[PDB]
């Protein structure tokens, strides 16, 4: 095993500036060749790794020339000359003079401008209704940076470890995030109440958004 | 050249388990295909590799004798076995081809340059479950003159994933499709919404496709307002 | 434009040390040899299709030495001890320039899998060989593999060769021989050469161009 060691493990960049994630190894990769088997992957968020850089400084075919790697033995710097949206992403050095090992993997976070959600509340549908469940789901959409506070209420009651969130990666075009929470009542506890709220807090906004309809 | 992954799959903790990867192409130059594992949030792991024309096979020897490689050279197809799966097999599998080639005036390349599309194991005792499909219906008090927001949500299936485009792949721009969740039932919930203007919910036709493979679950589920 | 004086087409292309190289010249028209060469193959043996070669080359107008794969390359094969008393250079033990004669390393000739794809925009002439030893100990001391193989395929070439090992009358000293053989990559096809031992690799390849077209 060659141990890689990536630094920093998060690099936050502001959008159009330059980045550089280094990567060192427990040991020399420079073989005999002249070359230094170091490769760089990037994993775009739910797809395969794909490959950047390889032999240490060699860009890969259709990869934008913003991307460069150097360095010799043990240091290695991956650099990016402009940070764009569509370069986020984890991205990983691997070395492949033995078997290969990867490093742990850089995040890479686009420091955009706050950006407020439009948030979108969501009654079940009668078709889910008809099987004894009520889904009731409220959006959060397109905003930054990613902290966000979601509170349900019916009737004006508090509504306490019932929902469950997801949270997307940040937009390959626009850097935002966008978040959805879903509620979930028996269908006669449901029938019971009218009205079903939203409410969110977000950086962006002066003070808190909530969003409402009636059954 | 692609590297084509056999299917999402559950099996059971000490069931068997095989999956693929197919090199397109006559496979010539023939290179050693790798697998790699991914956990759930984690970073990647060599496992091995495999020349599929001779199967000359390297192992990683801390995933020796848990799980084998192997190849069939008239497909160039590659493959990763378990003979008794555990919790821990749980995981994301890629296979890559590591091209190593000299071109040019004696230029050379050696990469993972092609990657299979991945293939999720999920070791369970829960059984496939096929979503059920419903609509995230566009408000009727949307902006009028600004944008609106529908989606559907893709409810109570096992194992994932779960795809999901919106109208067979002709809607892309505002379509966001979010991370599964886990619910209390052992069974997983995802939403996917798309933004448009407001004027076209009367217009435009909005489907989104929800494909659920291990169940074979096809549904192309149509949103639309909600008539009073 | 190149007429040998005291090579063979093959000895030439091969890099024969005891012929001119004519270090001051990188490119040519056509390439013609005469009828009893001084120098040939420096270490015995055998050109293969001759004939259709010297007939090829003939009819090129332009031709091209390019490095493909770099005799550094090497690492876990030796790249300096395949010489011979037979191919001299300014005296010394030597062999042909343009191919190396790979040699066991720390006792041991692990399996060679080397693939070149011809990137450049021209046809390229590839040559290689085959050395076939004059007995077992001199097998094993050169390769340590004792059976050994050498697989080369393109598009439309699929050659598999053993050795043979057998003691041959002396020439130049030598009692072993060595085959040689070539072929023409076209633009964006790729060799693929498998061994593990008696294979004397390319390092030097020619770009070609026939008239007209
Ligand atoms: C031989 O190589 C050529 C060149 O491929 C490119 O060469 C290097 C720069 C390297 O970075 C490769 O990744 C490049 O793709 C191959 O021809 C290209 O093939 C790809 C197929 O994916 C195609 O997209 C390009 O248009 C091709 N380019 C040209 C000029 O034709 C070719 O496939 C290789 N041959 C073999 C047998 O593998």
């Amino acid at each position: 095993e060659i141990v890689m060691t990536q630094s920093p493990l998060t690099l936050p960049v502001t959008p159009g500036a330059p980045a550089s994630i280094s990567c060192r190894s427990s040991q020399s990769l420079l073989h005999s060749d002249g070359y230094n088997y170091l490769d760089w992957y990037l994993q775009k968020p739910g797809q395969s790794p794909q490959l950047l850089i390889y032999l240490g400084s060699h860009r890969a075919s259709g990869v934008p020339d913003r991307f460069s790697g150097s360095g010799s033995g043990t240091d290695f710097t991956l650099k990016i000359s402009r940070v764009e949206a569509e370069d986020v992403g984890v991205y990983y050095c691997m070395q492949a003079l033995q078997t290969p090992d990867f490093g742990q993997g850089t995040r890479l976070e686009i420091k955009r401008t706050v950006a407020a959600p439009s948030v979108f509340i969501f009654p079940p549908s009668d078709e889910q209704l008809k099987s004894g469940t009520a889904s009731v789901v409220c959006l959060l959409n397109n905003f930054y940076p990613r902290e966000a506070k979601v509170q349900w209420k019916v009737d004006n009651a508090l509504q306490s470890g019932n929902s469950q969130e997801s949270v997307t990666e940040q937009d390959s075009k626009d850097s935002t995030y966008s978040l959805s929470s879903t509620l979930t009542l028996s269908k006669a506890d449901y029938e019971k109440h009218k009205v079903y709220a939203c409410e969110v807090t977000h950086q962006g906004l002066s003070s808190p958004v909530t969003k409402s309809f009636n059954r | 050249v692609q590297l084509v992954q056999s299917g999402a799959e559950v099996k059971e903790t000490g069931e068997s388990l095989n999956i693929s990867c197919k090199v397109s192409g006559n496979n010539f130059p023939s290179y050693y295909i790798s697998w790699v594992r991914q956990m759930p949030g984690n970073g990647l792991e060599w496992m091995g590799r495999i020349d599929p024309s001779d199967s000359d096979t390297n192992y990683r020897p801390s995933f020796q004798g848990h799980v084998t490689i192997s190849a069939d050279k008239s497909t160039s197809t590659a493959y990763l076995q378990w003979r008794s799966l555990k919790a821990s097999d749980t995981a994301m599998y890629y296979c890559a081809r590591r091209a190593t080639y000299y071109y040019g005036s004696g230029s050379y390349f050696d990469a993972f340059d092609i990657w299979g599309q991945g293939t999720m194991v999920t070791v369970s005792s829960a059984s496939t479950k096929g979503p059920s499909v419903f609509p995230l219906a566009p408000s009727s008090k949307s902006t009028s003159g600004g944008t609106a927001a529908l989606g559907c949500l893709v409810k109570d299936y096992f194992p994932e994933p779960v795809t999901v485009s919106w109208n067979s792949g002709a809607l892309t721009s505002g379509v966001h499709t979010f991370p599964a969740v886990l619910q209390s039932s052992g069974l997983y919930s995802l939403s996917s919404v798309v933004t448009v203007p407001s004027s076209s919910l009367g217009t435009q036709t909005y489907i989104c496709n929800v494909n659920h493979k291990p169940s074979n679950t096809k549904v192309d589920k149509k949103v639309e307002p909600k008539s009073c | 434009p190149l007429i040998l004086r005291d090579c063979s087409v093959a000895g030439w292309l091969l890099g024969n040390p005891m012929c001119d190289e004519f270090i001051n010249v990188p490119e040519w028209s056509y390439i013609v040899e005469k009828a009893s060469p001084a120098n040939d193959l420096c270490y015995p043996g055998n050109f293969n299709d001759y004939e259709e070669l010297k007939h090829l080359l003939s009819r090129i107008n332009h031709f091209e030495k390019i490095q493909i794969i770099p005799k550094s390359s090497w690492s876990n094969h030796d790249a300096s001890s395949g010489v011979s008393s037979a191919c001299p250079y300014l005296g010394r033990s030597s062999f042909f320039r343009n191919v190396v004669w790979l040699i066991k390393k720390n006792s041991a000739y692990p399996t060679i899998k080397r693939s070149y794809n011809n990137t450049n925009q021209e046809d390229l002439l590839v040559l290689w060989g085959i050395h076939h030893p004059n007995d077992a100990a001199e097998q094993t001391k050169l390769y340590q593999n004792p059976t050994t193989y050498i697989s080369v395929g393109t598009s439309t070439l699929n050659q598999r060769l053993v050795p043979e090992i057998a003691t041959r009358p002396k020439v130049n000293g030598q009692s072993g021989r060595m085959e040689f053989f070539w072929t023409i990559l076209k633009p964006n096809d790729a060799i693929n050469f498998e061994s593990n031992g008696n294979f004397i690799a390319p390092e030097y390849a020619y770009k070609i161009v026939k008239k007209g077209d």
